[PDB]
């Protein structure tokens, strides 16, 4: 067993890092009116995510534009996109299924994105639009990055990892409140509340918009 | 009578292990986050450790 | 046959006044089935000499291609079993019943993406005649034309059709 | 003739069958198969639909 698990350990950390990232963004835009200018909401049951609302999100930065490049996505979303993509001209059927780019913009497909649930079986999707390149982070180092020990009288053997890293957008200033510690913060606590931006107007650079999927 | 499949004894078989791979593809890369600066490096390497700078 | 499922779990809050805990690995099982079949046939004799040719010769000549349709019969049976009435499979199936929805141009896309991230592991599509027909009659362009295209149309969208 | 066939795919289970072996046609279709992977890499999908009016 130890051989196998040791073989797999490497790619494990990836999904952890990702888990952190989505958490932290969710925090940044959480419930802070200071950010209202960078977000958009299509909820209340009208609006489909098509071809227009996308444009609004694109221009939500008024003068500066084309600092946006790549679009976050979820499967079913891209699906609905396709089923509206079908031309009447031309044809049934030639095109098509997968379509990078969308409009002069990269697209990245992933199955794991924040998805909430209300009653009445109404799904809601997020789909960050960043095109940033980027936020920032640095590796950092501990001491004793890897070690192995064993219980001598019982029969066991172990592995450990324990790595440091530093990550945040600049971007909003971090604040100290409502946290035990310290440090680090936490997952939940890193998402909890109380971040305060200062620039403001532009050059963040990220926008999110929530939308219902096409009927 | 018969040789009667109730009689000669049938073995069983095995082959070595094969590693399964759980799949939910984790990318959401490349994007923010990327692009380490020198400053967050000034957080990174010792000495003058945390907590975090300003 | 066995397998070893891959590891997962949280990192942790690396912290003093406390220690870590190691973690574990699991295993799993898989099965299969052996099956076996056969049949026979025969004739009279008097009939053979009185009829002007030999039945046994003919039937022996045809025997070969016979087994095909049997194998097929097995296959459809077994798939029908796999997806039968087992909620464990719900994620791989779709139902358009209740009298709305036509099989056109969209639902097909849904079926295509019913595997969310991984895709293009799908290649060829099963079909029935009348289905392909209805496909064609919706395939008629308004542009262009009446009439140039068309009847048979492999591929459908970048996908084989049988 | 003998032959062996199955997807891997769902694990086969032993229930509700006389025998043995093989199973049967009907019995091979009857019930009680239990998958383990799960999520993906089966790889097959079916969908039922009414024909165009």
């Amino acid at each position: 067993p130890m051989q196998a698990i040791g073989s797999r350990v490497a790619a494990y950390w990836a999904r952890e890092m990702q888990k952190i990232v989505f958490a932290e963004l969710a925090g940044v835009f959480s419930n802070d009116d200071m950010k209202d200018n960078k977000l958009d909401i299509s909820g209340t049951a009208d609006g489909i995510y098509s071809a227009e609302t996308f444009v609004d999100a694109s221009y939500k930065l008024g003068d500066h534009e084309s600092l946006l490049t790549a679009i976050g996505m979820h499967s079913a979303t891209m699906a609905s996109a396709v089923k509206q993509d079908l031309i009447e001209f031309v044809k049934d059927s030639q095109s098509g299924i997968r379509f990078p780019t969308y409009m002069n913009k990269r697209v990245i497909v992933d199955d794991s994105m924040p998805v909430e649930t209300l009653e009445d079986g109404t799904k809601v999707f997020t789909s960050y639009l960043f095109g940033a390149g980027a936020l920032g982070y640095a590796e950092g180092q501990p001491e004793v990055p890897t070690e192995t020990a064993r219980n001598a009288l019982g029969s066991q053997d172990i592995l450990i990892n324990r790595k440091h890293f530093v990550l945040h957008p600049r971007g909003v200033k971090f604040t100290e409140n409502a946290m035990a510690g310290t440090t680090p913060t936490d997952e939940e606590l890193a998402n909890g509340a109380n971040w305060q931006r200062v620039y403001d107007p532009k050059k963040i650079r990220i926008v999110q918009f929530k939308h219902r999927l096409q009927a | 009578a018969y040789t009667k499949i109730s009689d000669v004894i049938v073995p069983e078989l095995f082959n070595p292990y094969v590693i399964n791979t759980t799949t939910q593809l984790s990318a959401f890369f490349q994007s923010g986050i990327a692009a380490t600066d020198d400053e967050l490096n000034a957080l990174a390497k010792k000495a003058g450790g945390g907590s975090t700078l300003n | 046959m066995p397998y070893w499922n891959d590891l997962d779990g949280d990192s942790q809050v690396l912290n003093d006044t406390d220690d870590l805990v190691p973690q574990k690995i699991n295993a799993g099982q898989d099965k299969a089935v052996l099956i076996l079949r056969g049949n026979a046939w025969s004739s009279h004799d008097l009939a053979a000499t009185l009829s002007g040719s030999d039945p046994m010769q003919a039937i022996g000549s045809r025997v070969a291609a016979y087994w095909a349709r049997e194998m097929q019969k097995i296959v459809f049976a077994e798939l029908a079993g796999v997806f039968s009435n087992d909620d464990m499979k719900d994620n791989k199936l779709d139902i358009s019943g209740t009298a709305d929805g036509i099989y056109s141009a969209e639902t097909f896309v849904d079926a295509s993406y019913k595997l969310g991230d991984h895709e293009s592991l799908l290649t060829a599509i099963g079909m029935h005649s009348a289905t392909m027909a209805s496909a064609v009659k919706q395939d008629l362009i308004e542009f262009v034309k009446d009439s140039q295209s068309g009847i048979r149309f492999p591929t459908y969208m970048n996908k084989r059709v049988i």
